[PDB]
């Protein structure tokens, strides 16, 4: 009655105390690039995705497109994953900041910090890092991205005063017996590629909105048969008081912006609560993906 | 690896005996429990275990109720488990016999705190909702003990008797008189706008159909009226903030037939309801359309 | 209700009105909800009473 | 002194240890043999007799 | 008034709590916390005029 599994070996001689350190890490989650049925130590987490060039939002869209299973079983010379499927419950263990509740729907987060930290006491090697994503609540996650959004938005005058307060309150964010701070997405005063695409692309759906419909519902009032799209232009005439080639040019790029923007604009649930355990370090929940 | 085991028939729990018969047997023991049938072994569904005060157990000591926990910007109440009928106080669609009716039963104190935490929020209702399921159990505590199902059928212990969702007739809603072979239930929270009054309308909706998008462009063809209110407040009023005019999410699917009405009784007020017998829960996120 | 078309002019009538929604400022109907709509003509004025001393007169 | 007097009250708990007496065959129980139910979870089978 | 009626009782001010949770404390909540030592017990004391 054997089940489906994923195994993982590794390449490095390993001691007995790492894996009684490993070994309390049973249910926790765990990324893939490819599932396949066996795997090398090198792709297992966000070690071999981290970079310091792009932004970390592309961490984000290298972590919607991957196959997130559980550590079934830590033993000698190879490591058990169990891929799981939509509608069984599994247990996860709490390796994320932020406590959790009965009922709670979970979302998936690339980790706020890398490098120096008094909890990133994780697997260690010679080059390599065992890294875990973040599991934080679904309206904890969208203010996380929210913030960020709204501060990669001023990224580019920082230099002023009123903006400084505004970040560090911004930088800022209180939940339920957690005192967060995120990191800056400003580093040696120049923003990551990564930030500026997605927040000029964000101002570029913005300004051709300010564009075209005015001209769009002005040639639809001529073929209007119904009352709620001739008061949406009286809106847009009380807040504002060329080749059709390039109004093609203009649509079309109001849709490439549009499918650029899918790693921000939504997310999709991953687990939500059962029940979970005293002293809230694991929690029984189910898998919806 | 040879031609048996791979030809072997597959393994069905239901010929062999269980772990602890099998344990106990090799080590030649016997002991006052019989364990030779394990209950809730055959239970394809997904139960939890929660706990509610008895402000809040009123209409739920008969099995099938929706079961919807609220978000509140406090520290130790953060979260309470309302039943739908809570909601039933809070809806502008209900009548207005029942909404007096169905008060009467609901007087005690956390009642009335999750009714006045439902209007003291500057945000709306839906964001501070999330759906657990349905009830099927509960164990008539000072704080009650209940089984909720947050995916599969409602069943009783030995699967002797399959419970039913209960929903009352007001809140209830078809969009088509041809209903075919399976309908979907859907959970609907519309807002109506208006000036002195942001109470929204509730409504489970039983309809035939499965993508989202052409249940959407329905859904705004039954509720223009609810966008127009929408666009006056967001006309009239700028320098204010709205979102979300209408929220559907998915609650499950019946067998269209077995919709017949009824009514629970529960301290004598018997209150008009719509029963769906053979009903599976399965939950979904909230989406918002406009 | 008077009529100029015709000079028949009703003296005594029975008016339920309430607030409508979405910013309704007064709406007439009848005992029956017929919303007896004498108001839409160019021939008719109407004078409204409450019943305190509020008063109304309508083109 | 001002113009009126405080008559206060206070409770006091006292932990303390009673003695039952109960005649023969007072109340007969009626037991049976305990069932057993499983409860699936993905590390725990908790069950419940 | 309040002010000085809440350094002359010794209980500080009621700081400015939220909206929302007094709906908390009117559903029941501990709000005094403990001293730092007891070598008693628990307090115990109510009043009448």
């Amino acid at each position: 009655a054997m089940e489906a599994n994923i195994f993982c070996t590794f390449d490095h001689k390993l001691s007995i105390a790492d894996v009684g350190k490993l070994t309390k890490l049973v249910a926790a989650v765990v990324p893939i690039p490819q599932r396949l049925h066996l795997i090398k130590h090198y792709q297992l987490g966000l070690h071999q995705f981290v970079d310091h060039t792009r932004g970390y939002v592309r961490l984000r869209g290298l972590l919607r497109n991957m196959t997130l299973t559980l550590m079934r079983r830590v033993e000698g010379n190879q490591i058990l994953l169990h891929v799981p499927t939509h509608g069984l419950l599994y247990t996860v263990l709490n390796t994320g900041p932020v406590t959790w509740e009965k009922g709670d729907a979970l979302c998936v987060l690339p980790p706020l910090f890398h490098g120096p930290l008094a909890r990133e006491n994780l697997l260690t090697l010679g080059q390599w890092e065992l890294v875990l994503p973040w599991i934080v609540p679904m309206p904890l996650a969208l203010e996380i991205n929210q913030r960020l959004l709204i501060m990669g938005l001023f990224s580019l005058d920082r230099s002023y005063e009123e903006v400084k307060a505004a970040v560090q309150q911004l930088q800022t964010i209180t939940f339920r017996d957690a005192t967060f701070t995120i990191p800056d997405p400003v580093i040696d005063q120049h923003l990551l590629i990564d930030m500026k695409t997605a927040c000029l692309s964000m101002s570029m759906v913005a300004n051709l909105a300010s564009e075209l419909t005015m001209t769009y519902v002005r040639k639809l009032a001529l073929e209007d048969s119904s009352m709620l799209l001739v008061k949406c232009q009286e809106l847009l005439m009380r807040l504002d008081r060329v080749s059709p080639d390039d109004e093609i040019a203009r649509l079309s790029a109001l849709f490439v912006m549009l499918r650029q923007l899918d790693d921000l604009i939504r997310e999709q649930v991953v687990f939500t609560v059962c029940d979970v355990s005293p002293d809230n370090k694991s929690a029984t929940c189910i898998f919806k993906g | 690896m040879d031609a048996r085991a791979v030809a072997k028939r597959p393994r069905d729990p239901a010929d062999e005996d269980n772990e602890l018969v099998t344990a106990l047997k090799a080590k030649r023991e016997v002991n006052t429990i019989s364990v030779r049938y394990l209950y809730h072994a055959d239970h394809q569904a997904l139960t939890a275990r929660f706990f509610v005060p008895e402000g809040l157990v009123e209409f739920e000591a008969q099995p099938g109720a929706l079961l919807i926990r609220m978000e509140t910007g406090c520290d130790s109440p953060r979260h309470l488990y309302i039943s739908l009928y809570l909601l039933g106080i809070r809806a502008s669609n209900v009548s207005a016999s029942t909404r007096c009716l169905l008060e009467s039963v609901y007087t005690a104190s956390a009642a009335r705190a999750a009714l006045q935490w439902l209007d003291l929020g500057p945000h709306l209702l839906h964001r501070r909702l999330e759906t657990l399921g349905c009830v099927k159990t509960v164990s008539l505590g000072i704080t009650s003990l209940l089984t909720c199902v947050m995916r599969g059928y409602l069943y009783n212990t030995l699967k002797t008797e399959v419970f039913a969702l209960m929903i009352p007739k007001d809140m209830y809603l078809t969009w088509e008189e041809t209903r075919g072979r399976l309908q979907y239930v859907y959970l609907i929270i519309v807002y109506d706008y208006d000036g002195p009054e942001t109470r929204p309308g509730i409504y489970v909706l039983t309809s035939s159909i499965a993508h989202w998008q052409t249940l959407v462009d329905v859904a705004r063809g039954k509720f223009a009226r609810e966008r127009c209110s929408f666009v006056n407040r967001r006309i009239t009023r700028p320098r204010q903030i709205p979102l979300c005019t209408g929220v559907i999410q998915k609650l499950g699917w019946c067998l269209a037939d077995d919709i017949h009405t009824s009514f629970l009784v529960h301290k004598e007020l018997k209150l008009s309801v719509v029963r769906l017998d053979n009903f599976s829960v399965e939950l979904g996120d909230f989406r918002e359309f406009v | 209700v008077v009529r100029c078309v015709r000079a028949q002019v009703d003296l005594g009538v029975e008016v339920r009105a309430a607030r409508c929604p979405r910013t309704g400022l007064w709406i007439v109907r009848d005992r029956r909800g017929r919303l007896r709509r004498w108001l839409s003509q160019p021939e008719v004025c109407v004078l409204y009473v409450t019943p305190d001393l509020d008063f109304y007169w309508v083109l | 002194h001002p113009g009126f007097a405080l008559t206060a009250v206070r409770t006091d708990t006292f932990e303390v240890d009673m003695l039952l007496y109960s005649g023969k065959s007072c109340t007969s129980v009626i037991i049976n043999n305990p069932i057993v139910t499983k409860e699936e979870r993905d590390i725990s089978t908790t069950y419940h007799v | 008034v309040d002010r000085w009626i809440r350094h002359a009782a010794g209980v500080e001010r009621p700081q400015l709590l939220d909206t929302e949770t007094i709906s908390m404390l009117t559903f029941g909540s501990m709000s005094e916390r403990n001293a730092a030592a007891t070598v008693h017990g628990q307090k115990a004391a109510c009043e009448l005029i």
